[PDB]
RNA sequence: ACGACCGUAUAGUACGAGAGGAACUACGGUUGGUGGCCACUGGUGUACCGGUUGUUCGAGAGAGCACGUGCCGGGUAGCCA
RNA sequence: CGAGUGGCUUGCUACCUCGAUGUCGGUUCCCUCCAUCCUGCCCGUGCAGAAGCGGGCAAGGGUGAGGUUGUUCGCCUAUUA
RNA sequence: GUCGGGUGAGAACCCCGACGGCCUAAUGGAUAAGGGUUCCUCAGCACUGCUGAUCAGCUGAGGGUUAGCCGGUCCUAAGUCAUACCGCAACUCGACUAUGACGAAAUGGGAAACGGGUUAAUAUUCCCGUGCCACUAUGCAGUGAAAGUUGACGCCCUGGGGUCGAUCACGCUGGGCAUCGCCCAGUCGAACCGUCCAACUCCGUGGAAGCCGUAAUGGCAGGAAGCGGACGAACGGCGGCAUAGGGAAACGUGAUUCAACCUGGGGCCCAUGAAAAGACGAGCAUAGUGUCCGUACCGAGAACCGACACAGGUGUCCAUGGCGGCGAAAGCCAAGGCCUGUCGGGAGCAACCAACGUUAGGGAAUUCGGCAAGUUAGUCCCGUACCUUCGGAAGAAGGGAUGCCUGCUCCGGAACGGAGCAGGUCGCAGUGACUCGGAAGCUCGGACUGUCUAGUAACAACAUAGGUGACCGCAAAUCCGCAAGGACUCGUACGGUCACUGAAUCCUGCCCAGUGCAGGUAUCUGAACACCUCGUACAAGAGGACGAAGGACCUGUCAACGGCGGGGGUCUUAAGGUAGCGUAGUACCUUGCCGCAUCAGUAGCGGCUUGCAUGAAUGGAUUAACCAGAGCUUCACUGUCCCAACGUUGGGCCCGGUGAACUGUACAUUCCAGUGCGGAGUCUGGAGACACCCAGGGGGAAGCGAAGACCCUAUGGAGCUUUACUGCAGGCUGUCGCUGAGGACUCUCACUCCGGGAGGAGGACACCGAUAGCCGGGCA
RNA sequence: GUGGAAGUCUGUUAGAGUUGGUGUCCUACAAUACCCUCUCGUGAUCUAUGUGUAGGGGUGAAAGGCCCAUCGAGUCCGGCA
């Protein structure tokens, strides 16, 4: 069986949902985190530095 | 017996499997009463089909060497 | 390299952690506050999961129901005592110093009321040598000659289920279906059949390890695997 | 677009003590190659005719399906060696 | 011992190609070379004959089937002008 | 698909009918996930649709999902999170321990709903009929109430009860067919309420010393059979429900085999097959309440994932429709669905290609190799070798039979179950299609089933049982974490960790010098702190004494890394290759030599063997069974071949419609020679050459595709190794702090461990912080 | 005779897999597909959903295999021009 195209028939499982706190579809239904802005992990809001050039 | 294996494994695995499983399942003289009705229900655990005593042993026989010394000492 | 499998195994992932949600119980001596006027009835003999040995379930007098190591000859609606003054039968537990000189224990205390710790597998058996006002000798399973406090407790007998070891598996499939009631990861790769990069024994053409096997007791985990600190290899000598 | 060989007569002759043993020429055939043709033999022939298994159309009659014929036998034209 | 020709063997060189010209052997299909194995015509013989052996002209045609081995090569078998 | 017709401006593909077909574990029915309006209606065809389109999953506009009893909701599972506590420089980080919560929509547990009717689209939800559950209120009854039971459970074999379905017999209702007299459909009717009870268990009676019983095991004076009795089942029987409903009508009755469902008996485990909420226990009447969320549709060769209306992938149940047959097999056919695995028209339709049928004689000559194809085939009877671990080998091999029809026998309660007999009879052929093994021998490997490189490797590689060695007494060995802590572990030597070999059988020799590990160690060497000397009004510093682990040195150890040669009748460096096997999957020489087999055999097998360079758990030898493993031979068979032919289906070719991509410095009708950076359509010399187009097989454009995976170069990269360089974890060891009192000692009071607790064990040690020496490819 | 064991046999039952064709395809139906043959199919079996293990780390009956078409060290953004 290939990795490729016949194993994305298999995918059918619902995970990334649309989040509570900051409405993208991030929210891991499963870990109940969001990815994006870090509700169910954090009080405060997800955040990084290198989410832009360094100097900007 | 060991017939169940036909030919595979060899003679020592499935001799000894035969002695094992022959004295295993020979009638037993119950402790209880003195009946030749043990039958093993498990991994070291014995029951006399006529007065229902059910008791420990070996695994594979109802008593051990080392278990039929306790009640010399 | 790679953490070889012995560092894998600290880690106590489910891959490598025994199934404790199925097994029954901790087979501790019960708690006595003294006098020995603790009595049950054998109400049941159990299969233990973690042991591939029987179990007897005890009602005691107080009402209370334990599962107990159950010692080879124990059966339904036998009586068993548990104190100082218990009497001094296959399945009765007591003090070591209560008990005479020459007779096989088991599930004996390493420290007074700990519940138990030494002779527990299947058909073994510690055996009591000498008595004292200080020390009372012990011979363990191993041959080795235990020095306890005379107030640890133990049960007279050997433990059921003996030869258990005398049968062959035959098969790879009784292993399996035994490995699957411990924590233990098998079947079992060589060392010598893996790749460099996962084991100190691995690589190279054909199979062997390229270095002795004898390793030293200061090794680090990573590099300390085939024979351990050993005195010696070999049969000769 | 023809190449080569075998055989017969020449001749048990010439030659040679003998053993052995030619040629010119005239013939018959084989082989390899070449071009064409189907009266003959052979193949094919899901044109066609027949036999027959399972099943469906109630039986009978007559049919469908079972892969481009269910299977088997015979085989015209045509094409072929 | 001396003098050459070829470019089928091997070696040498590093001139062409590293933004790639896909290895060996076999197979299939086509053209060619002659230093000729057979076939045609000759000369010599230690050429009676038959046959050998050596040499000359000559490239029209032919040079096949098999056993081991991937083999090329080679060894082997029965045929063959 | 075809012929008619319908609608429309327009019809091969939108609809009707007929005829012809396709799908049967699916191409039918119900659904999970996922999608999200794709569902229904009307009006449309610019877009989407492999052609067209009046059609649609497309466009426009409206509409559609109704619940006490179907899910959710409730429970807890592996396990997750939150709070507290602790760690961490710190946190959104981290382990334990408490608490709380979260965690199951087909498919875990679980109070209660059936039948019919209705709509364009919902429907156990609405409507009609009938019924049921929980809670609460009122009334009567009731003092019981929590012990127990249930929820609640593995794998294999099997009896019994029993519904649906299917089939058989006969009757009734309707249909079909028309030489017969046959063939088809229907003949209905729930939940619920009530009632019946087989099995199991137990009691009374009885009194078996050999009887009772089973498919089988089994049962009994500790009381068998027989007789009577208590308890006790179905999603089952029976009655009601039902002058409910449904049907045009009839609106059956018995039987066999019996999925569901109920209830028993047996066997297996080095394997033991959830939990909790809840329920029962614990009456009846009447009334009231039963909110909240889901509900359409697709569920796939067009509604999901794969960029697509993708030949892929994707869970559940329909597993009992008919013939067939052992069958949930093939083949054919119903119920039901479809003609959308969606472009058509034309040419006896050429070459060539993909699938495939048939080939005379020869029969593996073909080829690296029988690759491909074929041969054999189902069932019954006869019969069956070597070898063997006594299981097997084995369907060995080899031989014979096989239909139909007429009348019968036997087994069984019987089957629309099975085994036979006699007579008759047809064909080339009776497992007639379909389904359906070719067989035998020798050798190598791995014992076996099992595993693997998703996407060029299925093997001899990995695993395995079996063998062996190593570590550790549990305050352990091994391992994870910076720490708090943790896996192993509800475990305790018959354990579990770390390694090697790889079933059985017969065996497993010699070597401890080097390296590794381990133990010992008079003497030697061996750091820091403290101490002493010199030096400094002090300090830096120099030296000394003491000396832990470690090393030197000694010993043990090869189923520890590994080793078992050359020379002469010992030497390096410990020993000097034993049993076995041997030209090997190891032998260069090598196609070794002899033999077998063949017309001929670098192959294969047997023997020899001085082994370039076999050899004993780096396991040796050997071996029945097994194998999509490597090699060899034989019988049978065949278009593999001699040597090709003819035929079939789909393409190819012509026509309508639709309609890309690769590639393109320029020029370009070339050929023969030469030249040129030595491999030119383009330079030179000749030759040839009127332009354009169709079909073709691919000689050339050193054809197109990819800034060569080879090779080298770069004071490039990475993965891996080690007695490379340099370091870092980690372990061992000494010292200082924790740390107390009286080169050997006692004590208790810190501290540690055990204990529910009292108390016990230990104890200034250990743990922890700091530093010093040794080891240190585990890591950078 | 009964019994009905087995990592037991046959088997396109469901279901799992993939020896050969070096077949078809190779701007594909498909960035791993199609057909025939072949192997397993009561167990170390297959399968759905839930759940856990995370990057020098997992997971690995070990192939440097697998960790979302990529793995001898994932992916994303940043360091970074
Ligand atoms: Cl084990
Ligand atoms: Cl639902
Ligand atoms: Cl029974
Ligand atoms: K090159
Ligand atoms: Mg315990
Ligand atoms: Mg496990
Ligand atoms: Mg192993
Ligand atoms: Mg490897
Ligand atoms: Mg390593
Ligand atoms: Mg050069
Ligand atoms: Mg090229
Ligand atoms: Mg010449
Ligand atoms: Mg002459
Ligand atoms: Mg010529
Ligand atoms: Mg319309
Ligand atoms: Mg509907
Ligand atoms: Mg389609
Ligand atoms: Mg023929
Ligand atoms: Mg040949
Ligand atoms: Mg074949
Ligand atoms: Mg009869
Ligand atoms: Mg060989
Ligand atoms: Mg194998
Ligand atoms: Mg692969
Ligand atoms: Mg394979
Ligand atoms: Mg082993
Ligand atoms: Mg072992
Ligand atoms: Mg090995
Ligand atoms: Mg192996
Ligand atoms: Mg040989
Ligand atoms: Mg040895
Ligand atoms: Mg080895
Ligand atoms: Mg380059
Ligand atoms: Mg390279
Ligand atoms: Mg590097
Ligand atoms: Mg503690
Ligand atoms: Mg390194
Ligand atoms: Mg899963
Ligand atoms: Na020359
Ligand atoms: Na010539
Ligand atoms: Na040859
Ligand atoms: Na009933
Ligand atoms: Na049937
Ligand atoms: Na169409
Ligand atoms: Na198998
Ligand atoms: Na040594
Ligand atoms: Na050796
Ligand atoms: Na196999
Ligand atoms: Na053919
Ligand atoms: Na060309
Ligand atoms: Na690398
Ligand atoms: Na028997
Ligand atoms: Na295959
Ligand atoms: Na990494
Ligand atoms: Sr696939
Ligand atoms: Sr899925
Ligand atoms: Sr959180
Ligand atoms: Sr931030
Ligand atoms: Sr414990
Ligand atoms: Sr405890
Ligand atoms: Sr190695
Ligand atoms: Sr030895
Ligand atoms: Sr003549
Ligand atoms: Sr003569
Ligand atoms: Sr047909
Ligand atoms: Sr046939
Ligand atoms: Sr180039
Ligand atoms: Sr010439
Ligand atoms: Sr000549
Ligand atoms: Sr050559
Ligand atoms: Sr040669
Ligand atoms: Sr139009
Ligand atoms: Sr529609
Ligand atoms: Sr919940
Ligand atoms: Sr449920
Ligand atoms: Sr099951
Ligand atoms: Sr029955
Ligand atoms: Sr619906
Ligand atoms: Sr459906
Ligand atoms: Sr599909
Ligand atoms: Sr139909
Ligand atoms: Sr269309
Ligand atoms: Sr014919
Ligand atoms: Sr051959
Ligand atoms: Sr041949
Ligand atoms: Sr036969
Ligand atoms: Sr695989
Ligand atoms: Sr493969
Ligand atoms: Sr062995
Ligand atoms: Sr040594
Ligand atoms: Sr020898
Ligand atoms: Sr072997
Ligand atoms: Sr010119
Ligand atoms: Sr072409
Ligand atoms: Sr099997
Ligand atoms: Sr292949
Ligand atoms: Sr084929
Ligand atoms: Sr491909
Ligand atoms: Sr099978
Ligand atoms: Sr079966
Ligand atoms: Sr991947
Ligand atoms: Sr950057």
């Amino acid at each position: 069986t290939g990795a490729g195209t016949p194993s994305q028939g298999k995918k059918n499982t619902t995970t990334h949902t649309k989040c509570r706190r900051c409405g993208e579809k991030s929210y891991h239904t499963k870990k109940k985190v969001c990815s994006s802005c870090g509700f169910g992990k954090s009080a405060k809001r997800r955040d990084y530095e290198w989410q832009s050039k360094a100097g900007e | 017996r060991s017939g169940r294996f036909g030919a595979r494994y060899g003679r020592v695995s499935r001799r000894r499997v035969a002695e094992i499983e022959s004295e295993m399942n020979e009638d037993h003289a119950c402790p209880n009463c003195g009946e030749d009705r043990v039958d093993r229900q498990g991994t070291g655990i014995w029951q006399c089909s006529y007065c229902d005593y059910k008791f420990t042993g070996g695994s594979y026989k109802p008593e051990t060497p080392g278990g039929k010394t306790v009640r010399r000492s | 390299g790679r953490r070889i499998q012995g560092q894998r195994r600290g880690r106590g992932t489910s891959t490598f952690r025994a199934p404790s949600h199925r097994y029954k119980a901790d087979l501790e001596h019960r708690k006595v506050e003294d006098g020995d006027v603790i009595a049950g009835t054998v109400v049941d003999i159990e299969h233990d999961p973690a042991r591939s040995a029987p179990v007897a379930a005890v009602e005691f007098e107080d009402g209370d129901r334990r599962l107990i190591l159950a010692p080879e000859g124990v059966g339904v609606g036998d009586e068993l005592q548990v104190g100082v003054s218990a009497e001094i039968a296959p399945g009765n537990t007591l003090p070591l110093a209560e008990i005479p000189e020459g007779v096989p224990v088991c599930n004996v205390e390493s420290s007074p009321g700990d519940g138990g710790k030494f002779a527990r597998a299947s058909g073994v058996n510690a055996q009591l040598l000498t008595h004292d006002r200080n020390v009372a000798v012990v011979k363990l399973p191993s041959g080795e000659m235990k020095r306890l406090d005379p107030q640890c407790r133990a049960t007279i007998g050997v433990v059921a289920g003996g030869g258990r070891t005398d049968k062959p598996f035959v098969k790879a499939g009784n292993k399996h279906h035994k490995m699957k009631a411990r924590g233990t990861k098998w079947p079992n790769v060589r060392g010598v059949a893996m790749n460099a990069v996962d084991h100190p024994f691995g690589g190279g053409g054909r199979q062997h390890p390229g270095k002795p096997k004898s390793i030293s007791r200061n090794a680090p985990p990573g590099r300390k695997v085939g024979d351990i600190a050993s005195k010696r290899t070999g049969r000769g000598g």
